[PDB]
DNA sequence: TATAATGGGAGCCTCTGATGCA
DNA sequence: TGCATCAGAGCCCAAAA
C-alpha cells in the first residue's frame, strides 16, 4: 500500500502528488505472455502457496532522475463522449508532472 | 523456306520435330529430308514441309553463363595466357595479366568460376530479419522480408509459367525480372532503379548496403559499439582537484558500479541479499 | 540515447586511444562483456555480484551476425585454428 | 580451440544447399489472425528453430532434456531459439542467377575469365542477346555461326525457326 | 491549371470553399488533432456527345489553417513551416 | 537497360492477328484438345501425360522438365519412349498426334499475339502494391487461362474473353501478394468494402466517420466493434530501417529493446532461482522431490493429474497428494527457517 | 506546390474513372477520388523537411 | 467465365580507374 | 599506342530523435 499510495480508485496518481524516480504514475496490468507459468515459478509460488496471478506489473513508471509535482491528469477510454482512439486503444492517460 | 515432300501413306514424323537431310519422313523410308529444318506436317495438302532451319543451341541470362564457366580449364588458359606474356605490344602484355590473374585466383584458392552464378539462393535467418511486434501491438519488419518476398513470388510464378508451357516472351521477361529480383537482395540500386516500398522514394536496404558504409556493420557495430558501465554529463572545472582526481556526481556513481554496490551491500547487513539489495535500490 | 537507458557509443576513434595506450583488456572488455558478448556479459554480472573477478570473454554477437550475413552473400566465411582446421563459433547450433 | 586465422571464399550451389536447414517455399511471414509464423514461409518455426526454448509449435515436447527431438505433428526441434539467429534458410531457383558481385563489380570477373565486356555480359545475363553454345553448322549472312557468338532475336529466329515471311 | 480535365466526358472546375474549423485551436492541441477546414469543389460534369449536365459540389478533405501567430497545429503539435530560398527561375 | 521498355518491344514484334488468323489458331487449338481427349482414349494413357508429351516436342528440348501432376518423372527417356507409342498409331489413328502437335503450336501464337492487351489492362492497375511488371506476368497468366477456356464457336472476338480473365488474374494478385503479412483474399474483399465505404461516408458527411457510421452503412451484421477489430487486422507493419530525424543517421529499429534474450540481470536472476529452487528440492526424499517436479512441470514444463502422477509412482490419487503436501510442508519449514526463497517474490 | 502535385495525381484517378465507369450514371462525386490530394498535404505538413 | 477492348511513363562534388576512341 | 569520358567510390565525432 506504501507504493500505491498516491493513485486514486482508478490507478492514477492523485493532482498535488510529489513523484521521484521509480513511483507509479499510473497503475497498469498486461496479460502474461503464453510461456509465463516457467516451472520454477510454478514450484515457487508453490511454496508461499500464493496462486501466480494471470496478469503482470506494466505500470508507468518515474523514469530515473525525473520527477516533480502532479499538475494534471487526462484520462481517455474508448465509448466515452467525443473520443474515438486508434484501433485497439481502450484507453489513453497523460500524467503531466512539473 | 521449306522442302516439299508429298506423301501417299502414313508420315512417320509429327509436326514440331526437327530433322537433317536424309532422315526417313513417310511411306517407309522412301521419301526423306535433303535440307535441315523443322518438320510440317500438312494433312490438308498431304505434304511433309521441312522448314530449314538449324539445331542450334544459343541461351540467354545466367544459364548460358554458367555453361561458359563450367567449360573452363583453367590450366589451359593459363597456358594461353602465358603465351600472351611474351607479345611486343605493352597493351596487349598487359590484359593477358589482369586475366591471368584472376584464373590463377581460382587455381590457387579451389574457387570453380561457375559458383559465381547462383542456382540455391541462400536464406538469412529470422532473427536477422526480424518481425517484432512493437509497443502498440503495431508491426515492425525488415526490408529484408520484403526483398526474398519479391524473389520467392518471381521464382514461384516462373515454376508456373514453365510448366504451363508460356511462349519464351512471357518465359524470357520473367526470367529477366527474377535475375532483378536476386540482384535488388544481394545489392539493390547497383544495377537500375533502386526497389522501394509503395508510397515511398525510400530505396530499400539490401544485404550490401549492411554490411557497407558509415551506417553498415563493420563501422557502426564491428568497430564500435555502445557499452555498459558507461555515463555522461555536463563538466565543471574542479581547481581543487589533484591532477590524478575528478568530481563524479553519486548517483551516477551508483548506476555505473550497481554490482559492486550490490555485493559490498550484502557484505555489510544495509541488505539480506543481492536481490533485495537492488529491490531497495529502484 | 537517455530515454532508452542507453550506453554511450564507444565508436572507431574512442577505440583508436585505447589503442594507442595499448590498453588491450580494457578495449577487449568494451568490445565483449560491456557490449554484445551475450555469454561474456550474463558471466560478468553473476560475477560482480559474488566478488569474483569478470571471465574471459566469448565470441561478440555481432561478428555471428556478420558471419550470417555474409552466407546470405553466398560468401563461405571460415574460422580457423593454427592448423587450418575449422572452428566453430556456433558451437554446433547451426550444422546439421 | 582458438581463432588463429578467418578465410573468405565463394559458397557452391551444394555447400549454400549444406547450410539450409529447409527451403522457404511461400512468401508468406506470419498469420494475420494467430501471428505465428507460417508453414514454409520466411519465419517458419520447422526450418529456422523454435521461438520459444525447449518448446515446439504445437507444445507437444516442451522441456529440456528433450534436445534434439523433432515433433512429429508440427515438426519443429526442441532446442534453444537462440538458433533462430543462425539458422539458413534456402530458395532453389528454377534458373541459375548471376551474383551481381562478380558481374557490376569493375573489372567484371566474370566477363574477365570469359574475355566478355560489360555490354556483352549484361545482353545476355538480362535476355537481351543469345549467346550459342553450339552452332550445329548455322550460317548468318554467309559466315558460320561461331560459338560464343552474341545473336539477336531477329538473328536467332531466322536461324532456329527459319525466314518465313507473310505479304499482304 | 489542373482543370478542365478531358476525355465524351469532360469535368470543369467552377469554384472552392472553404468551410470553419471543426474544433478551435485550443481543443486540437488537447486532443492531438489538426487545427483545419473543410475544402469543398464545385464541379460540372459534362457529356459532350449528349450535353448532359450534372454539377456537385465534392468534398475534397481538410486543409490545415494557420492560427493568428503564424505557426500550425499538425496532429496536436505546433509546427511551423520555414521559409525557403533557392535560384529564381529565368535564363 | 528499361525492363519494361524492352519487353514492350519484345510484344511489338509478334504481329497483332487478323479476325481470320485469330479465328483459325483458336479454332486449331480447340481440335487439339479434342484430339488429346481421343488419343487417350485409343491409348488408356493419362490425357494430361499425353499433353505434356504433345507439348514438350513443339516447345523442344530447351524445356523438359517434371511436373508437380504427372505420376511419372518426365525426361527425355519418356517422352521418347512414350512418343514412340504415338508413333507406332495407324494412319487414321496417328493422324490425331499431328492434330494435338499443331494445336500446341497455335496455343503458342495465339497467346503470343495477345499479349499487347494485357499491358493495355496492366497498365490501369498501378500503384495498388505490385510493380508494372509484376502486373503484366499475372495477367499474362490469366491469358494462358483465357486461351484453354476460349470457345470460338461463340463468334464473339478473342479480346472480349480474355480481358475478364486477365482482369481476374491481376485482382487477386494484387490481394495476395501486395501485403507483408498476407491476408486471405475474402478478408481483403471486405476491407476494401470497408474503405470504399468510409469513403463515401466521409464525401456526404464533411468529415471522417466514426467506427459506428462505418457499421450502418455497412448492413445487418457490423457494429462499431467489428468496424474496429476489422481495421486492427489490415494495418501493415512499418519498416525498422524507416529514418529518424537528424539526418541519415538513425533508424527506427535501434529503438526498439529485445525483450526475448533476457538482460543480464534477468538472466542471471532466473539462474540463480533454477540452483535455489534445487538446493531446497535436494532436502527432499527421491521420491518427492520428483512428486514436485512432475506436478508442478519442473521437467516437461506441464503440470500432471494426479492420476498420471500417481501412475508413474505406482500409488493412489490421494497419495500422491499427500506426499506432494508433506514435501511443500518440509520445503516451507526450510523456508521460514533459512530464508533462502524470500528475494525471488519480488 | 503539394498542393498541386496532389491535384495532378486526383486527375489521374478521374481520368482512369471516366473509362472504367457507366456512361450514363456518373456524378462528380463518383469521379472524384480526394485521397491522393488528402494524402500530398498530410504528407507537407507532417513529414517534410 | 463471352459486345469489344491489343506497346509505359517520368527528371536537379571530387578522385580514381576501366572502358571505349584517333 | 596516348587521350577522353563515365561509372562508381567517398565525403567528423559524440549527443538528440
Ligand atoms: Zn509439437
Amino acid at each position: 500500500e506504501a507504493a500505491l499510495r498516491d493513485l486514486d480508485e482508478e490507478g492514477v496518481v492523485r493532482i498535488g502528488a510529489e513523484v521521484k524516480p521509480g513511483d507509479i504514475l499510473v497503475g497498469r496490468t498486461s496479460f502474461k505472455g503464453e510461456s509465463e507459468p516457467t516451472p520454477e515459478e510454478r514450484l515457487l509460488r508453490s511454496i508461499f502457496g500464493e496462486k501466480a496471478r494471470d496478469v503482470k506489473d506494466t505500470s508507468l513508471r518515474v523514469p530515473p532522475g525525473e520527477g516533480g509535482i502532479v499538475v494534471r491528469t487526462v484520462r481517455l477510454r474508448r465509448g466515452d463522449p467525443g473520443v474515438e482512439l486508434k484501433p485497439g486503444v481502450r484507453e489513453v492517460v497523460r500524467v503531466y508532472v512539473a | 523456306k521449306a522442302r516439299v515432300y508429298p506423301f501417299e501413306d502414313d508420315v512417320e514424323v509429327s509436326t514440331g520435330d526437327r530433322v537433317a537431310p536424309g532422315d526417313v519422313l513417310a511411306d517407309g523410308g522412301k521419301v526423306k529430308s535433303d535440307v535441315y529444318g523443322r518438320v510440317e506436317v500438312d494433312l490438308v495438302r498431304n505434304v511433309v514441309r521441312v522448314v530449314e532451319s538449324y539445331d542450334i543451341d544459343a541461351r540467354m541470362g545466367a544459364e548460358a553463363i554458367q555453361q561458359l564457366l563450367k567449360e573452363l580449364d583453367l590450366e589451359a588458359l593459363e597456358k594461353e595466357l602465358l603465351e600472351e606474356m611474351k607479345h611486343p605490344s605493352r597493351a596487349r602484355r598487359a590484359k593477358a595479366r589482369k586475366r591471368l590473374e584472376v584464373v590463377r585466383a581460382f587455381l590457387d584458392s579451389g574457387n570453380r568460376p561457375e559458383w559465381m552464378i547462383l542456382e540455391a539462393v541462400p536464406v538469412l535467418p529470422p532473427d536477422l530479419r526480424p518481425m517484432v511486434q512493437v509497443d502498440g501491438g503495431r508491426f515492425a519488419t525488415s526490408d529484408l522480408n520484403d526483398l526474398y518476398r519479391r524473389l520467392i513470388n518471381r521464382n514461384n510464378r516462373l515454376k508456373k509459367l514453365l510448366a504451363q508451357g508460356a511462349p519464351e516472351i512471357i518465359i524470357r521477361n520473367e526470367k529477366r525480372m527474377l535475375q532483378e529480383a536476386v540482384d535488388a537482395l544481394l545489392d539493390n540500386g547497383r544495377r537500375g532503379a533502386p526497389v522501394t516500398n509503395p508510397g515511398s522514394d525510400r530505396p530499400l536496404r539490401s544485404l550490401t548496403d549492411i554490411l557497407s558504409g558509415k551506417q553498415g556493420r563493420f563501422r557502426q557495430n564491428l568497430l564500435g559499439k555502445r557499452v555498459d558501465y558507461s555515463g555522461r554529463s555536463v563538466i565543471v572545472v574542479g581547481p581543487q582537484l589533484k591532477l590524478h582526481q575528478c568530481g563524479l556526481p553519486k548517483r551516477m556513481a551508483l548506476e555505473l558500479f550497481k554490482p559492486f554496490l550490490l555485493k559490498k551491500m550484502e557484505e555489510k547487513g544495509i541488505a539480506p541479499n543481492v536481490k533485495a539489495a537492488r529491490r531497495m535500490l529502484e | 540515447g537517455k530515454a532508452q537507458f542507453g550506453g554511450q557509443r564507444f565508436g572507431e576513434m574512442e577505440v583508436w586511444a585505447l589503442e594507442a595506450y595499448g590498453a588491450a583488456h580494457t578495449l577487449q572488455e568494451m568490445l565483449t562483456l560491456k557490449s554484445d558478448d551475450i555469454e561474456g556479459r550474463n558471466a560478468a554480472y553473476e560475477a560482480i555480484i559474488k566478488g569474483e573477478d569478470v571471465p574471459e570473454p566469448s565470441v561478440p554477437e555481432s561478428f555471428r551476425v556478420l558471419v550470417k550475413e555474409l552466407q546470405a552473400l553466398a560468401l563461405d566465411v571460415q574460422t580457423l585454428d593454427e592448423k587450418d582446421n575449422p572452428v566453430d563459433i556456433f558451437e554446433g547450433l547451426a550444422s546439421k | 580451440k582458438e581463432v588463429r586465422k578467418v578465410r573468405i571464399a565463394l559458397a557452391s550451389p551444394e555447400k549454400i544447399r549444406s547450410w539450409s536447414y529447409g527451403e522457404v517455399e511461400k512468401p508468406e511471414t506470419i498469420n494475420y489472425r494467430t501471428l505465428k509464423p507460417e508453414r514454409d514461409g520466411l519465419f517458419d518455426e520447422r526450418i529456422f528453430g523454435p521461438i520459444k526454448d525447449y518448446e515446439c509449435a504445437c507444445g507437444k515436447y516442451k522441456r529440456q532434456r528433450f534436445e534434439g527431438k523433432v515433433c512429429e505433428r508440427c515438426g519443429v526441434e526442441v532446442t534453444k531459439s537462440i538458433v533462430r539467429r543462425y539458422r539458413m534458410g534456402h530458395i532453389e531457383l528454377a534458373t541459375p542467377a548471376a551474383h551481381i558481385w562478380f558481374v557490376k563489380d569493375v573489372p567484371s570477373k566474370i566477363g574477365t575469365l570469359l574475355d566478355l565486356s560489360a555490354t556483352e555480359l549484361e545482353q545476355v545475363l538480362y535476355f537481351s542477346k543469345y549467346i550459342v553454345l553450339d552452332p550445329k553448322g548455322a550460317i548468318l549472312n554467309g559466315v558460320p555461326v561461331e560459338k560464343r557468338q552474341l545473336l539477336t532475336d531477329e538473328e536467332y529466329r531466322e536461324l532456329r525457326y527459319g525466314k518465313q515471311e507473310t505479304y499482304p | 491549371e489542373t482543370f478542365p480535365i478531358e476525355e465524351g466526358l469532360v469535368l470543369d472546375f467552377l469554384e472552392y470553399r472553404l468551410g470553419e474549423p471543426p474544433f478551435p485551436q485550443d481543443e486540437c492541441r488537447e486532443k492531438d488533432l489538426t487545427y483545419q477546414a473543410p475544402l469543398y469543389a464545385r464541379l460540372q460534369l459534362i457529356h459532350k456527345d449528349t450535353g448532359l449536365i450534372k454539377e456537385d459540389e465534392v468534398f475534397l478533405g481538410h486543409i490545415p489553417l494557420m492560427t493568428e501567430d503564424g505557426s500550425f497545429i499538425i496532429n496536436g503539435a505546433d509546427r511551423v513551416i520555414v521559409s525557403q530560398i533557392h535560384r529564381s527561375p529565368g535564363v | 537497360s528499361d525492363p519494361v521498355r524492352q519487353y514492350l518491344h519484345e510484344i511489338g514484334q509478334v504481329p497483332l492477328l487478323t479476325l481470320e488468323e485469330e479465328v483459325e489458331l483458336a479454332r486449331k487449338v480447340e481440335e487439339g484438345m479434342e484430339a488429346i481427349k481421343k488419343l487417350s482414349e485409343i491409348t488408356g494413357l493419362d490425357p494430361d501425360l499425353i499433353r505434356e508429351v504433345v507439348r514438350a516436342k513443339i516447345l523442344g528440348s530447351a524445356r523438359v522438365r517434371h511436373i508437380p501432376g504427372l505420376k511419372e518423372t518426365l525426361d527425355p527417356k519418356t517422352v521418347e519412349e512414350i512418343d514412340q507409342k504415338l508413333k507406332s498409331l495407324p494412319k487414321e489413328h496417328k493422324r490425331y498426334l499431328h492434330i494435338a502437335r499443331e494445336g500446341e503450336a497455335a496455343r503458342q501464337h495465339l497467346i503470343e499475339a495477345n499479349l499487347r492487351l494485357v499491358v493495355s489492362i496492366a497498365k490501369k492497375y498501378t500503384g495498388r502494391g505490385l510493380s508494372f511488371l509484376d502486373l503484366i506476368q499475372e495477367g499474362n497468366q490469366g491469358l494462358i487461362r483465357a486461351v484453354e477456356k476460349f470457345e470460338y464457336k461463340r463468334r464473339f472476338k478473342f479480346s472480349t474473353y480474355a480481358t475478364w480473365w486477365i482482369r481476374q488474374a491481376i485482382n487477386r494478385a494484387i490481394a495476395d501478394q501486395a501485403r507483408t503479412i498476407r491476408i486471405p483474399v475474402h478478408m481483403v474483399e471486405t476491407i476494401n468494402k470497408l474503405s470504399r465505404t468510409a469513403r463515401q461516408l466521409q464525401q456526404e458527411l464533411g468529415r471522417e466517420p466514426t467506427y459506428e457510421e462505418i457499421a450502418e452503412a455497412m448492413g445487418p451484421g457490423w457494429d462499431a466493434k467489428r468496424v474496429e477489430e476489422t481495421l486492427k487486422i489490415a494495418q501493415e507493419p512499418v519498416s525498422l530501417e524507416t529514418p529518424i530525424g537528424d539526418e541519415k543517421d538513425s533508424f527506427y529499429g535501434d529503438f526498439i529493446p529485445d525483450e526475448h534474450l533476457p538482460s543480464p540481470v534477468d538472466a542471471a536472476t532466473q539462474s540463480l532461482l533454477s540452483e535455489e529452487l534445487e538446493k531446497a528440492l535436494s532436502k527432499l526424499s527421491e521420491r518427492e522431490a520428483m512428486v514436485l517436479k512432475l506436478r508442478k512441470g519442473l521437467i516437461d514444463g506441464r503440470e500432471h493429474t494426479l492420476e498420471e502422477v500417481g501412475a508413474f509412482f505406482g500409488v493412489t490419487r490421494e497419495r500422491i497428494r499427500q506426499i506432494e503436501n508433506k514435501a511443500l510442508r518440509k520445503l516451507k519449514y526450510h523456508e521460514s527457517r533459512t530464508r533462502k526463497l524470500r528475494d525471488f517474490l519480488d | 506546390d503539394q498542393f498541386r502535385v496532389g491535384l495532378a495525381r486526383l486527375a489521374r484517378g478521374v481520368r482512369e474513372r471516366m473509362l472504367m465507369g457507366s456512361e450514363d450514371s456518373l456524378t462528380p462525386a463518383k469521379l472524384v477520388n480526394s485521397r491522393p490530394l488528402e494524402a500530398a498535404i498530410r504528407e507537407f505538413f507532417s513529414r517534410s523537411q
